[PDB]
């Protein structure tokens, strides 16, 4: 469970409003939103699986 | 939709400008080509590379 380790990291932390690759494209945040990683969420609930 | 009426209200016609040609939340396409950067918006290009 610790978040170092969590295989969804990489394309969390890719999947961020923080990350210019996603920033400065308007498509790019809904495109991660549509792949489960929403940029607005914090990192530990952005990986999470709910319910 | 039969008839377009004038308002003449130039801050109501400023901020649909800003939502249909400036702004939108979602732009219209436009691929990126050798003599193009890659923006779709007026918005985006002064957020992220002002000069
Ligand atoms: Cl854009």
């Amino acid at each position: 469970e610790d978040v170092r380790k969590n295989r969804l990291k990489p394309l969390a932390t890719y999947c961020s409003v923080n990350n210019p690759e996603i920033s400065f494209k308007v498509t790019n945040e809904m495109q991660c939103r549509e792949n489960s990683i929403d940029p607005t969420k914090p990192l530990a609930e952005r990986m999470k699986i709910e319910n | 939709c039969s008839i377009i009426k004038g308002t003449g209200n130039f801050d109501k016609c400023v901020s649909q400008v800003e939502s249909i040609l400036v702004a939108p939340k979602l732009p219209l396409p436009a691929n990126i080509e050798a003599a193009s950067s890659g923006f779709e918006s007026v918005d985006q290009v002064f957020r992220f590379a002002s000069s």
